[PDB]
């Protein structure tokens, strides 16, 4: 997946409207949560 | 009465007549083929021999 | 976290405070000592128990 | 200090010679509103919060019992379940019509487009006597055999009642009740290419024998020689016409008729 | 006191149709307090416990 | 005679409006709802979320709102939550993905306010007997009390209306918000027009 | 239309609907017990 | 807000807030906040280089 | 209590019966004296009122009323406890008597509760306030008078309570003394209403106290009164109830909705009382309980438009003005609003002819109940669905 | 919860006569022998047993 | 609806997406068609 | 309807600012005023009077005539208010051509 | 924990037993001279907490003198400083013969 390249850019999503992502009005820039990157050793381990 | 994935499950039997199927997509984008889950005589008591 | 305040405490040569490992794992605690009440064990409650 | 957040044996007063009965009655009294002060703090101990996250998101009354407000000639009325007409396995009829709905037994004449179920019903004495529950896990299990998708399952209060509890655990990636009077659909959830319903039996292999399952019984299933163990979900229709898992029927210390096992 | 208990009855009356449905209200109609104003006594209760 | 069996189908006696559904994908959908104005149909790592109203043209109501601005967040606050396909389950029977407020309902009760309001005017001598203007339409201070009686009680009942209005509305851009500020991604896959909200 | 049909409501559910009317006449430990309790202020002010 | 508001002790009601007196003031003066940008909070200054 | 000889009367029998002439009769204070009475009886004194010299069907039709007054005594009951709270919590903060009390306006509550917050008790000041907002709906002296009057009318009508609010050992007050007492006041209050409320009979069905037959028959006798003193005279020809004055003004007892509903035939049209008024026709229809069956009552175009031409013909009224109607009623009792919209759209009749007919609709307040608002809202069948909705 | 006929009222009224407390028997005159009326000339004497 | 000559003039409706896709250029074109042959069907556990 | 214009067009104003992305209103405060401004209009008898009914469908139109012509309990003091289709549309009108 | 003048003034959350009713106090003297907490006895029912091991109020409740007071426990502090609980039975002195009020709102609360 990291190999892949499609898809890194969604970590980057929030720069759709450019207004909107210099602003910061809502917090959930983040893919899964608050940030693109919150708790990536754990919080995935949830998964059987 | 059980249908897998891939394999698509029983036709609609339409109205007799058969031409507004089409017509009824009107409304839908002009150039509609008629829709593969329809059918005139889809009928599941037809005794195959 | 809390084997480094144990060096701290260590180096500044004053006693730990051995009850660290129970307030960071607090958590962890209560649910040994209810496991432990639940099963009637002792020790430290195993993956294979939950 | 500025604080924030802001006596009868203090003031020593001459105790009163309470006549041997202005003490035993004063006695009883003191005993009795401690025992039902006890009563009351065990009440709110044992308390569960289904019942605890609602006495005070209830608190939205207003001093005056208003006048209820009239609204649009109909919001109150259940929507149906969208259900496409033309790709589908019943329609899924209306609620107005529920004067056209029959029963299982004798239904009514709707989708004839569609095959119908029959009934499960044998002929001696020498035969079991099967029934909806037995038909409804043994049509899931041959579906989940043969890789199916959607199964067309007959459709009584507690088939659907199994169903519905076997798509809250999981076991079922759906369900639908068209109304069909006789039948109902169950769309199957696969994983790795095993089926998610492991195995699936009913608590009876006849009808003529229900199973009353004690909550004792129902307890020392979950209970997997000291490991707490909710794994294989038990469905078991109690008293009150409900239809539950074990789980919910051990929560509530209730036992109902045994319906299937699954897992 | 499970379910094999006698039972425990309605603390109330059970009554037909101008009961409680707008007609007026009972004495659990005026104690009862909207959380804005404060209680009438005070205590210290404490947040943790209050939530 | 009896036309079709089930009597008004979308496809063969009315017109198909909407999208066609060769999967059941909305068929076999769970009402996330009591009055089941929302139903769900999850996969193992996705959530599709459908509102089902279109006896309304998808004209969210109020409550309506205020249930899916909590089960859009309810599925995109899930662990196995990847994506949430939100969209609308016409079910031949709209070609709306989600209509506005339904201004039918915020006329309802505008209008029944308006008649109060009015039904409690038709009584008073004396509505504008004050002189500050904050002063809203209860509690307008009356000598008499037959007649106060009867007006508080309609004045009171004016401003519940409006309310149950102010209410849709919020309700509304609330979840116009849930939707903005959903942590998970929310493929909201817009299958038909769409009127202002 | 059954509820009243058969036979009429036997009066001591009244004693349900009413918590004043039923009561235990003599009191718990005059049957001879009153002195059970060792360190009831009953016993204190028999015995002394 | 109605139980952040119980856990703020209530709605204390004080009258006449914010109504103003016939000098155009109001009586009651009102409640006054205090905050501001802290100035002396970089972090680096405190947990430094040994 | 139901001892022999004692048998449920009728209201001419309590006409006859309760009918002694005084005139320092006050509504609100025989009342009173009658309702605390009613709420010091203890849940026995309803236990032998079933005169026992009845069949098996009339005994439990007994019973029923009967649980049905009780029931609604002791929501008043409560409803008066509560309100007797508003008021001592009133008197009590305030001082003033709560006599004075059920008359303050909001002006001297805002001015008190102003003096309130002065020294200091605002959370007393909000008590007080809602006290108040509430007895304000509830504390006016004939809150209910009109359905207090009603079920003491159906009280009176057992002939079973008549003598249970007599000769009670008292005590008195500060002058502490025992005494007998006499003053039956149900007698002096059933008497007044009697003699004050000669259509209370009809009072009591629209009220909807009449559960069995719901208040069909009253009114039927309410229309046959509003037509017969309105024009000059309406005869009885069996249920035909026109004139002679030579209008086509005609009040026709067609029939009985329900019934037919749920007899063996269904059709769609049955007015129940066919009121015609020269060009106007009007088929007014008592709806139905069966939400499944209120869809079928209102008459098709094809019936409104077939008794528009019929009546054109034999009624001979020229075709252009003809307009036929429906009006519905609710379906288990008569709010003020269908009375309003009987009298005034239906039949002709202006306030200084209503005030002199009907002079109790001035203090008639029944309303819509909630569950049943949405009685008028029939349910839309599109054509194609003749087979599955009603 | 049981209603004292006649002879049961005029039992306990005994009772209070000889104890010497007249509290004692005005709440059975309160609560019971209350709806007792005398024969009034017209009606009959032995009304007949009815249930 | 009930008036809507103004904009109903210029009424923009959907496209042939069908036959877009239908006429779009295929990888599998062939100037004369075969309808192709029927494939294995598994005929028990005994016959494969 | 025309207030309806000149009410919109302030609001483009007000949601657009200067009109430079540094002030064009996010979403917080541009729903903020969108609600300002609808909830001030909706008070305005223009819409719930006239401009509700409009978007009723012409047959749904006639669903509400018949009724109104025909149900008593709808039109005289209903227990909730049924439209007038001539208090709502003007018919014939003439406005400068058109 | 702060001193100004050397003496030191902590700062505390007093609470039942059972953590339901707590009295915050913002800066008290600490005088390692006295041997027991002197709170007022104003706080005797605010953290009188029935819970159910202590069936009453506290646990222990003895009319002492320094009789002036209700010496009671056990009471939960809480030092802000401190993550152990302090478990106490202070002295439940009455703010009549020793009025501990000493300036506008504050208190003379010494731990």
């Amino acid at each position: 997946f990291v190999d892949l390249e499609t898809g890194t850019s969604l970590y980057f999503r929030d720069t759709r409207d450019s207004a909107e992502a210099v602003a910061h009005a809502a917090d959930s820039k983040g893919l899964k949560g608050m940030d693109n990157a919150i708790d990536l050793y754990n919080e995935y381990r949830i998964v059987p | 009465v059980a249908f897998d994935f891939d394999d698509q499950l029983h036709p609609t039997r339409t109205l007799d007549n058969e031409g507004d199927s089409y017509a009824w997509c009107a409304e839908q984008d002009p150039t509609l083929g008629p829709h593969p889950d329809l059918d005139a005589s889809f009928d599941p008591n037809r005794r195959v021999f | 976290l809390v084997w480094h305040h144990f060096k701290a405490c260590y180096d500044a040569c004053v006693e730990p405070d051995w009850t660290l490992p129970k307030r960071l794992f607090a958590l962890e605690w209560i649910r040994d000592v209810r496991a432990r009440k639940h099963g009637l064990f002792y020790g430290k409650m195993r993956f294979a128990e939950q | 200090a500025k604080v924030y957040g802001a006596h009868r044996l203090l003031h020593g007063k001459r105790e009163r010679q309470g006549s041997l009965f202005a003490i035993a009655n004063d006695v009883k009294y003191d005993e009795k509103r401690l025992r039902q002060q006890l009563n009351a703090m065990l009440e709110e101990e044992r308390l569960p919060p289904r019942t605890r996250l609602e006495r005070n998101k209830a608190n939205g009354g207003e001093a005056l019992p208003q006048r209820r407000l009239v609204d649009l000639p109909g919001v109150e009325r259940r929507r149906d379940l969208p259900a496409d007409p033309i790709t589908r396995l019943f329609f899924q009829h209306k609620g107005d019509h529920a004067l056209y709905y029959g029963t299982y037994d004798n239904p009514s004449l709707q989708d004839e487009d569609r095959i119908q179920i029959e009934k499960r019903e044998p002929r001696y004495w020498t035969y079991n006597v099967f029934t909806p529950v037995y038909d409804f896990c043994h049509r899931i299990r041959e579906a989940t055999e043969q890789r199916k998708r959607f199964v067309i399952v007959p459709s009584t209060v507690e088939t659907r009642g199994c169903a519905r509890v076997m798509l809250g655990h999981g076991l079922v990636a759906g369900f639908r009740d068209f109304h069909n009077d006789r039948a109902f659909a169950v769309e199957l959830k696969y994983f790795q290419g095993d089926s998610t319903i492991n195995v699936i039996e009913p608590c009876a292999y006849d009808g003529k024998t229900e199973f009353e399952w004690s909550p004792k019984m129902m307890r020392r299933l979950m209970n997997t020689h000291g490991i707490h163990n909710r794994l294989v979900v038990y469905i078991c229709r109690t008293a009150d016409n409900r239809v539950i898992d074990h789980i919910q029927a051990v929560k509530e210390n209730v036992g109902g008729r045994g319906l299937i096992m699954v897992h | 006191g499970g379910p094999g208990s006698p039972v425990k009855g309605p603390g109330y009356y059970a009554p037909p149709m101008e009961g409680e449905h707008q007609r007026g209200y009972t004495a659990e109609w005026r104690d009862l307090k909207n959380p804005m104003r404060p209680p009438e006594f005070p205590t210290p209760w404490e947040r943790k416990y209050k939530q | 005679n009896r036309g079709h069996s089930n009597g008004r189908v979308p496809g063969l006696n009315t017109p198909f409006f909407g999208e066609f559904d060769r999967k059941m994908m909305q068929a076999m959908s769970r009402p996330l709802n009591a009055d089941r104005t929302i139903t769900g149909n999850d996969g193992r790592f996705s959530k599709t979320i459908m509102i089902n109203e279109p006896k309304t043209h998808q004209a969210l109501s109020g409550k309506t709102a205020s249930e899916l601005s909590v089960e859009i967040d309810k599925a995109t606050n899930a662990v196995h939550s990847k994506l949430t396909v939100l969209e609308a389950a016409q079910s031949g029977l709209t070609n709306y993905y989600c209509g506005g407020l339904n201004f039918e309902m915020l006329g309802f009760d505008l209008h029944m306010a308006e008649m109060l309001r009015e039904k409690a005017r038709a009584i008073l001598n004396g509505v504008a007997s004050v002189s500050s203007t904050s002063v809203m339409v209860t509690t307008t201070s009356v000598p008499t009390k037959a007649q106060e009686r009867e007006v508080g009680q309609l004045l009171r009942d004016a401003l519940r209306y409006e309310d149950r209005v102010d209410d849709a509305i919020r309700q509304h851009a609330s979840l116009i918000w849930r939707v903005y500020t959903a942590p998970r991604p929310l493929m909201a896959l817009t299958n038909g027009k769409c009127r202002g909200t | 239309d059954q509820r009243y049909k058969g036979i009429p409501r036997p009066a001591i559910t009244n004693l349900h609907y009413e918590p004043e009317w039923n009561y235990t006449l003599y009191r718990a430990g005059t049957h001879g017990s009153q002195l059970s309790n060792p360190r009831s202020p009953l016993t204190a002010e028999v015995l002394g | 807000i109605s139980d952040m508001v119980e856990d703020a002790g209530g709605l204390e009601v004080v009258p006449g807030l914010g109504e103003l007196d016939a000098k155009g003031t109001p009586v009651v003066p009102p409640l006054q906040s205090n905050a501001h940008v802290p100035q002396n909070v970089s972090f680096y200054e405190m947990a430094r280089h040994p | 209590h139901a001892t022999y000889d004692v048998a449920p009367l009728s209201h001419k029998e309590l006409f006859s019966i309760y009918q002694n002439w005084d005139k320092t009769r006050d509504e609100l204070d025989l009342l009173e004296e009658v309702e605390e009475r009613i709420s010091k009886w203890k849940l026995n004194k309803w236990e032998m009122r079933i005169p026992p010299l009845l069949t098996a069907r009339e005994k439990e039709l007994m019973r029923q009323q009967q649980e049905l007054l009780k029931s609604i005594f002791f929501d008043w009951g409560k409803c008066r406890d509560a309100l007797n709270k508003d008021l001592e919590l009133i008197s009590s903060i305030t001082g003033l008597p709560k006599g004075t009390v059920r008359e303050k306006n909001r002006a001297w509550l805002q001015e008190e509760a102003a003096k309130l917050r002065w020294v200091g008790e605002v959370s007393k000041a909000t008590r007080l306030r809602d006290a108040f907002l509430r007895l304000e709906v509830y504390g006016s002296r004939d809150h209910r008078l009109l359905e207090r009057l009603c079920c003491i009318y159906g009280l009176g009508l057992q002939g079973s309570f008549e003598s249970a609010f007599s000769n009670y050992i008292v005590e008195d007050p500060i002058t502490k003394k025992i005494y007998v007492d006499e003053k039956n006041s149900f007698r002096d209050l059933l008497a007044y209403i009697i003699h004050t409320y000669p259509q209370i009979d009809i009072i009591y069905d629209f009220l909807g106290f009449n559960f069995i037959g719901g208040y069909r028959s009253s009114l039927r006798r309410y229309l046959e009164c509003m037509v017969s003193r309105s024009t000059e005279g309406e005869k009885i020809p069996g249920r035909l109830v026109f004139g002679r004055g030579k209008p086509a003004e005609i009040l026709f007892d067609f029939g009985n909705s329900n019934e037919s509903l749920v007899s063996g035939e269904c059709t769609q049209g049955f007015p129940d009382f066919v009121f015609v008024k020269g060009s106007d026709m009007t088929l007014i229809i008592i709806a139905s309980e069966n939400s499944w069956l209120r869809n079928r009552q209102l008459p098709h175009r094809k019936q409104m438009e077939g008794i528009a031409r019929r009546a054109s013909f034999v009624l001979g009224i020229p075709f252009s003005e003809v307009r036929v109607r429906n009006l519905l009623l609710p379906p288990t009792y008569l709010d003020k609003d269908s009375i309003v919209r009987i009298n005034e759209a239906v039949l002709g009749l202006s306030k200084e002819e209503q005030r002199n007919l009907a002079p109790w609709l001035e203090m008639y307040q029944k309303e819509l109940d909630s569950k049943d608002v949405d009685f008028c809202s029939l349910m839309k069948s599109t054509n194609e669905e003749e087979w599955l909705t009603l | 919860q049981t209603w004292p006929c006649t002879s049961t009222i005029c039992a306990y009224l005994d009772v209070c006569v000889e104890a010497g407390e007249k509290t004692w028997a005005m709440e059975a005159w309160n609560r019971y022998c209350t709806e007792l009326k005398f024969l009034q000339p017209g009606e009959v004497d032995p009304k007949p047993v009815s249930r | 609806s009930v008036y809507a000559n103004a904009m109903a003039q210029f009424a923009i409706c959907r496209q042939p997406w069908n036959e877009y896709i239908n006429l779009l250029t295929k990888q599998d074109s062939t100037p004369y068609h075969v309808e192709p042959q029927e494939k294995p069907a598994y005929r028990g556990r005994k016959r494969g | 309807s025309p207030f309806a214009l000149r009410a919109a067009y302030e609001m483009l104003l007000e949601v657009r600012g200067d009109g430079s992305a540094e002030r064009v209103m996010p979403l917080a405060e541009s729903l903020a005023t969108e609600f300002k401004y609808i909830s001030r209009l909706l008070r305005r008898p223009d819409f719930y009077r006239v401009g509700v009914h409009t978007d009723k469908s012409a047959e749904a139109w006639e669903e509400i005539r018949e009724e109104r012509q025909r149900n008593l309990h709808k039109t005289h003091q209903p227990t909730r208010p049924l439209p007038d289709f001539e208090d709502v549309f003007e018919r014939n009108v003439e406005i400068d051509g058109h | 924990f702060r001193m100004k003048g050397g003496e030191m003034f902590v700062e505390y959350k007093i609470m039942s037993r059972d953590h339901r009713r707590s009295i915050r106090v913002e800066d008290a003297i600490v005088d390692p001279s006295v041997a027991r907490t002197v709170v007022p006895l104003s706080w005797l029912e605010q953290l009188r907490s029935p819970s159910l091991r202590l069936h009453t109020g506290y646990h222990m409740e003895e009319a002492v003198y320094v009789p002036n007071a209700i010496l009671a426990g056990p009471v939960v502090l809480s030092i802000t400083g401190q993550s152990v609980p302090v478990v106490l039975n202070p002295y439940f002195v009455p703010d009549d013969t020793w009025g501990i009020r000493r300036n506008r709102d504050e208190w003379d609360l010494r731990l």
